[PDB]
């Protein structure tokens, strides 16, 4: 009643002994597959400004006017997990290489090695508010390199037909965020071909399309008629 | 604007929008004066008409329906 | 036959469809983000947008 | 079938007691009445334990490695809980009202103010089995004159502070070397001490009392001997401090006042970071995050729960449940949310697995009688008693439409148009039925003929017959569309309330005062069948009344029926303290749910102590409210004879138990029960009860994977089917390859469709594989999807929970691909130049 | 072993008046001893017999950089928190009104820009100090550099709202 | 609201009032309660009231 037991058989497939069965993590990849994690995080992804401004008290409230700067920093000594509370590890761009972030850090070596597999690991790993404040700031000016070794890291991510409902919601964070300097640096011989892979491997996503349109449309006919 | 409140007469001012679109530039387009209180009025009413032909195309797999059960006759 | 033509023909109209809407809300975005206001304060820029909402007046009932 | 077990309590996400954050605070533990609610945060979902208390629970804590709970009611009635089992370990009886109890940050002790003791026994193992007595005692330190209102633990497991109502707060060692360390009192406030931290370092100890004033004690010299260095006020002068919380590592001071304002404070200079207010009602409960980011407020006269990060100065959750006035509920046409039309004027649409409230409605100025779906979920009606019914856009939050009748009269129920042209409406003073369109706002009819006060009122859902059924001991059937206006009359043997219809329309089971449920055949309007059910209702005996349980004419008949969506059976509900349901071939009851064991509401117990029988009066019928610390309820407010109204205040007696509404869930095999307590939802499910379907000796697990791994894959998937086990069938189900999904799915046997369907369902909400379960899905629509349309009613709940995942989580992500493939091509199709 | 930290004749003045509130935290609560060098215009900090001696020449740094006193001391206590340094670089064109642009009437986009990202910058002729922990430098940088570079005011400021939000908010 | 609560509320009701309403238009995810979760993204104003 407080554990479970093994139904193996004593006398004188640990998984079916126990009576489980751990969904396997994809089942074929050549199959569109979901992240393992709450249903809402697209939706808290794609529309997270509105909810914040749902979220927001009717007047604001009363501080005082001698309280510190430097006070989210000023703590003591249940450890913050957030994107604020982010030390650089161990000559001048947006971001040193003294002064890389994570992200930023593991988006140029993913961009040497030609494999982003750490960097959506990362992607995939941390929070709604981090995730937007890492697209949001993505270098979008001179050259425009950030800009696509992010969006070549998406193509090489959802080739893998997992998670793609977050690549989904990341490219569409990345047009919402700076797809104006895109439109403004259209024809960019980088760009336009970071796009046009994204398009070639994103193309094969009518797949799911006309499988939810069977489905709705058939079992509509079915249920009413 | 005007035409595209019908659901008859819209498929000529979504093809008209979307030649404009195609061959102007976009920041001339926005930065016309006036050009808010126009794009505003018809963007929902486009989505109200991609909402009605999206549940067309969903309706429309009763053909593909009627067709497997054709084929599962034999 | 009429399958494949009549579900081209939707899909063919509902490109445009999707087309204009995106097309459209890029250029009202582009000229928000051209000269909107400045409010960084939060109850400031939700009042000055219940300020700046459309509003319509209707007859209810009580 | 029928065997449901209690899941999950919508509505009332506080009542009574401290809120209490998990370690990785992504749950939080509030105490709902005698249940305990634990709401998921972050993987939107929610549980309610199903162990129950006998009074309302007063205090929570659970251990920071999160394995086991403590809950204290308002007597001393322990239970401790495997919070991971959800099974409970033990029940201890402390013999009075206990304050607070805290497991130390060490997880091995845990300590409670039971009185003016402080008592700290040792925790038992979660690992070890169930004893007789499994709690040892630590030690009971007498040092408070007056009752003990709170405990807190230091950083190290090593000292406890606690504050009293006697005007000090004293600080124990826990052991007894260091008892020297540890002997001192706290003394110079004005009233009841109401909290008394450490800081991070443990050098200095803040004590906040009720009047207002924080004290910064130090070990200084003017020797050394615990000096206090700096008294701080609050300066807000009508209210008083009503709850208060330190997070000594980011120092920051919580306070809720008895007026709903909150403050917030840097403690040791004593820097307002903020003040805001709740509400109104006075802030019974803060609690904090162990990174201290998130604050939970709790106010208990509203019932309403607060957790709000004060960086962002942002609610996480603002919400707000309703207790004891709860009229109607309704599914949304897929369950995934209920709809609560309550007594103080509102509507309030619950989502079920997050159980937490999406929208509100407050456009009736009374008590909301009635809510129904209609439009497959676009719209949905709500009659009340302020003469009103009308109508709500559920997508763009509008209350578009408003039908009065002509004579000023307060409707009870009503009941919509499957097709919905026509809204139609009861009343229990018009003897008449209101018959509204909806699409022009007139009122199209006043229908006549009953000579009773029309108690209940339901569409057909097929043939759109309809069927009103009131007081005048008779059912009513009118055939309102196309030339007819019949009238058909059926009577019955005693006054009627709550009629309800088949989902086919075929039959009409009407429930009457005799106890009975009588079903009748619509077209031939003979009697197919009753139920005699006035003899398997709980009635229990209330404190005020002077007869029997067994005697009395107070709830021994359903007030509330309702058919299951294979019309085979049927839940019911009361005044009373039982759900009952039965299946209407057999007329046998199938289960009965007692919907309350909490002796603070009324009807509960059917036998009472007699001890509590005095030689004048019982003693809990003696009003022991001016013995209470403060005006505010000490104050009697309760205008006399008033039954039913709004404010609980406002009636004298306790609230009484019963359900006002039951319905079934259209989609996945539970039902939901609006009851005092809240919607209490029942569900079955299907990873216990080994129920097999026809299986030999053959048949065996063993059996299944030696034919998944020799890859008969039908012969595996009917195995597993036989077995009726969940792992099996997902584990065949996952194994079986998309190459032959249609060769299986068309040769699945006729009796194995709905167990498939239904797993799909209950399955693909949240499981990751989209694609395998749309192929499964279209294969088995095309395979055999003409057995489900001429047996609509057996797939009518497994349909309908197919398109909840067509529609809820695949068209979701088919509409963001689909903005992405359109904002591509305007991105790179079009003319960026300047 | 010491360290020298050279003050410029502009910040000179303000260090000798303010000198008496810089040199206690160095002295007692660091435990170094201080020299001010009036003939180099420097400051030395040299090790007693009775890894500090990096934080009192950041402090000393910081109120040489142009950061106040209070802002000094914050930058000395506050074990998380940086300050990053550039040169504009990117005239009467692009030098004479990227800094215009940086600071706006009455600096008032600077004061929008430190208190949305709570970072606190010092913008000299063309030289930009910016005072805040990791991601906050981050994040006021990435603007700074935005409206050197070229961003409408809008899209800017909406930025902005949206940094301070997401800045502040757990999850 | 006393003689109602008095009264038990049953009650005849208040006889008519067509009163006037204004709606500002707005995101229906901001006419919400405070949870994690919404309903409906739509726009509390029709087409055919912009």
């Amino acid at each position: 009643q407080f554990k479970t037991v093994s139904t193996r058989t004593i006398d004188e497939l640990n998984d079916i002994d126990f009576n489980t069965y751990t969904s396997l993590e994809q089942i074929d990849k050549e199959l569109l597959t979901l992240s393992i994690g709450p249903r809402s995080k697209m939706n808290t992804l794609l529309h997270l400004d509105v909810i914040r401004k749902r979220s927001k008290p009717k007047e604001a409230p009363k501080k005082s006017e001698k309280l510190p700067f430097f006070l989210q920093l000023s703590g003591e000594k249940s450890v913050r997990e957030g994107i604020a509370h982010e030390t650089p590890e161990e000559f001048k761009v947006t971001g040193r290489l003294g002064f890389e972030s994570h992200f930023t850090k593991q988006l140029r070596e993913g961009s040497q090695s030609k494999d982003y597999s750490s960097l959506l690991a990362t992607l995939i790993n941390f929070s709604p508010a981090a995730v937007d404040l890492e697209i949001r700031s993505l270098n979008s000016f001179e050259p425009f390199d950030e800009i696509v070794w992010f969006i070549d890291a998406l193509t090489q991510g959802l080739k893998s037909n997992k998670n793609f409902e977050l690549y989904e919601t990341f490219m569409s964070l990345l047009f919402k965020a700076h797809g104006d300097v895109i439109h403004a640096n259209n024809k960019n011989q980088d760009i336009a071909s970071a796009l046009q892979n994204w398009e070639d491997v994103h193309k094969k996503e009518d797949r799911l399309d006309d499988l939810v349109k069977f489905c709705m449309g058939v079992a509509a006919f079915v249920t009413t008629a | 604007r005007d035409w595209n409140t019908n659901a008859k007469t819209h498929t000529i001012a979504q093809r008209t929008i979307r030649c404009i679109l195609m061959h102007h530039n976009i920041a001339k387009l926005s930065e016309i004066p006036g050009m808010v209180k126009i794009v505003d009025a018809i963007i929902p009413y486009t989505q109200r008409h991609f909402t009605r032909v999206d549940n067309l195309v969903e309706q429309s797999y009763i053909l593909d329906y009627a067709l497997v059960e054709m084929d599962k006759l034999f | 036959r009429v399958k494949t033509e009549l579900r081209s023909a939707l899909k063919s109209t509902e490109d445009d469809l999707g087309f204009n809407v995106q097309g459209l809300k890029f250029v009202k975005q582009q000229w928000n983000l051209r000269h909107n206001y400045e409010f960084v304060d939060e109850y400031d820029q939700q009042e000055k947008e219940s300020n700046s909402a459309r509003k319509r007046v209707f007859g209810t009932v009580i | 079938k029928s065997d449901f077990k209690f899941s999950n309590l919508l509505g009332t996400v506080y009542r009574q007691g401290n809120i209490t954050f998990s370690d990785d605070g992504k749950q939080l533990l509030s105490p709902v009445g005698n249940r305990v609610s634990v709401f998921d945060l972050i993987n939107n979902k929610s549980f309610t334990f199903e162990y129950e208390h006998r009074k309302n629970i007063a205090a929570i804590d659970l251990n920071k490695q999160g394995t086991l709970l403590i809950s204290i009611d308002e007597d001393g009635r322990a239970i401790l809980v495997n919070f991971k089992a959800r099974n409970v370990l033990h029940h201890f009886n402390f013999k009075e009202k206990c304050s607070a109890v805290k497991f130390s940050p060490d997880g091995r002790l845990f300590a409670l103010a039971s009185g003016r003791f402080l008592q700290i026994w040792k925790t038992p193992d979660v690992n070890k089995d169930r004893q007789f007595a499994p709690f040892v005692r630590h030690r009971v330190h007498a040092g408070h004159f007056q009752d003990i209102t709170s405990l807190t633990w230091s950083q190290d497991s090593r000292f406890i502070l606690t504050t009293s109502k006697d005007l000090s707060a004293k600080i124990w060692s826990v052991d007894s070397e260091e008892k020297n360390l540890a002997a001192t009192t706290f003394n110079g406030h004005r009233d009841y001490v109401m909290g008394a931290f450490f800081s991070h370092d443990q050098e200095k100890i803040y004590t906040v009392s009720k009047d207002g004033a924080v004290f910064v004690w130090e070990f200084t010299k003017r020797k050394y001997s615990w000096r206090i260095t700096k008294k701080h006020f609050f300066y807000a002068n009508q209210a008083k401090v009503k709850c208060v919380t330190f997070h000594p590592a980011t120092r920051l001071l919580a306070v809720g006042f008895t007026s709903g304002e909150f403050r917030l404070y840097d403690l040791p200079d004593f820097t307002l970071i903020q003040q805001l207010s709740m509400g109104q009602n006075p802030v019974n409960t803060v609690s904090v995050n162990q990174t201290g980011e998130w604050l939970a407020f709790g106010s208990s006269k509203l019932g309403q729960l607060l957790v709000y990060e004060w960086q962002s100065e942002s609610y996480i959750l603002k919400q707000q449940g309703h207790f004891d006035s709860t009229n109607s509920l309704a599914y949304s046409p897929d369950g995934s949310r209920v709809v609560t039309a309550s007594e103080d004027g509102k509507i309030k649409v619950w989502d079920i697995t997050s159980g937490f409230c999406l929208a509100t409605f407050e456009e009736h100025t009374s008590s909301v009688t009635a809510v129904q779906f209609a439009k497959r979920g676009q719209v949905m009606f709500s009659s009340s008693l302020d003469g009103t019914v009308r109508a709500w856009d559920l997508i763009r939050y509008r209350n578009f439409r408003t039908f009065t009748g002509t004579e000023r009269i307060q409707f009870n129920c009503l009941a919509v148009d499957p097709s919905g042209e026509v809204v139609c409406a009861g009343s229990l003073d018009n003897f008449d039925i209101h018959v509204w369109s909806v699409q022009t706002g007139q009122l199209l009819d006043a229908l006549s003929g009953h000579e009773g006060p029309v108690s209940c009122l339901s569409f057909s859902q097929e043939n759109s017959v309809l069927a009103s059924a009131s007081w005048d001991k008779t059912i009513r059937i009118w055939s309102i569309f196309g030339r007819s206006q019949q009238v058909e009359p059926i009577e019955v043997y005693s006054d009627v309330l709550a009629l309800s219809m088949r989902p086919d329309g075929k039959e009409v089971a009407v429930s009457t005062l005799k106890g009975q449920i009588s079903i009748f055949n619509i077209e031939d309007a003979k009697q197919v069948g009753n139920i005699d059910c006035r003899k398997d209702i709980i009635s229990g005996r209330f404190n005020q009344d002077r007869f029997t349980a067994k005697n009395s004419e107070r709830s021994k008949f359903f007030t509330t029926i309702h058919y299951s969506f294979d019309g085979m059976a049927i839940v019911a509900g009361g005044n009373n303290n039982s759900i009952c349901l039965y299946d209407v071939p057999n007329e046998v009851l199938l289960k009965r749910f007692i919907v309350s064991r909490n002796m603070a509401l009324n009807g509960t117990l059917e036998f009472l102590n007699s001890k509590k029988m005095t030689e004048a009066g019982s003693l809990d019928l003696i009003d022991d409210a001016g013995e209470n610390s403060d005006l505010e309820d000490r104050i009697d407010n309760s205008l006399p004879g008033s039954q039913r109204g709004g404010d609980l205040s406002t009636r004298k007696m306790r609230p009484e138990v019963r359900v006002t509404s039951v319905q079934f869930s259209p989609t996945a095999n539970a039902f939901a029960a609006a009851s005092t307590e809240g919607l209490l939802i029942y569900s079955t499910n299907d990873t216990i009860l080994f129920d097999p379907f026809d299986l030999d000796v053959d048949v065996t697990p063993h059996s299944t994977v030696e034919a998944l791994r020799e890859k008969q894959f039908l012969n595996a998937l009917v195995m597993a089917f036989r077995l009726n086990e969940e792992y099996l069938i997902n584990k065949v189900y996952e194994a079986i390859p998309i190459k032959e999904i249609p060769l299986v799915a068309s040769n699945i046997p006729a009796i194995y469709l709905p167990r498939i369907l239904k797993f799909i369902g209950d399955f693909a909400i949240e499981s990751q594989h989209i694609e395998f379960n749309l192929i499964w899905i279209k294969a088995l629509l095309s395979a055999s999807g003409g057995y489900i349309n001429e047996h609509k009613y057996l797939f009518s709940t497994a349909m309908r929970s197919i398109q909840r995942f067509i529609v809820r989580v695949a068209k979701e992500v088919v509409n963001t691909t689909t903005d992405n493939k359109y904002t591509y091509r305007f991105l790179v199709s079009t003319d960026g130049s300047m | 072993e010491s360290r020298k930290i050279m003050v410029p004749p502009h910040r000179m003045t303000p260090l000798r008046n303010s000198w008496t509130k810089i040199y206690p935290p160095l002295v007692e609560h660091l435990k170094l001893q201080v020299r001010m060098n009036l003939k180099t215009k420097s400051v030395e900090l040299r090790t007693n017999p009775k890894g500090a001696l990096q934080k009192g020449a950041d402090f000393i740094k910081a109120f040489t950089l142009g950061f106040d006193l209070d802002d000094s001391i914050a930058l000395l206590r506050l074990d998380d928190l940086y300050i990053e340094t550039f040169e504009v670089k990117d005239t009467g064109d692009h030098l004479s009104r990227a800094i215009g642009r940086i600071a706006g009437k009455d600096g008032k986009t600077k004061f929008a820009i430190e208190n949305a990202t709570r970072t606190r910058i010092v913008l000299a002729d063309s030289k930009i100090h910016i005072l805040g922990g990791f991601t906050h430098i981050r994040m006021a940088r990435e603007s700074v550099v935005s409206l050197i570079l070229g961003s409408p005011p809008g899209k800017v400021y909406g930025n902005l709202r949206t940094v301070a939000s997401r800045l502040k908010e757990r999850y | 609201y006393k003689l109602d609560v008095l009264s038990s509320v049953h009650f005849v009701p208040k006889p008519a009032s067509t009163s006037l309403e204004i709606r500002v238009e707005t995101p229906t995810i901001s006419m919400e309660d405070a949870q994690p979760l919404y309903m409906s993204n739509a726009s509390s104003l029709a087409p055919q009231e912009i």
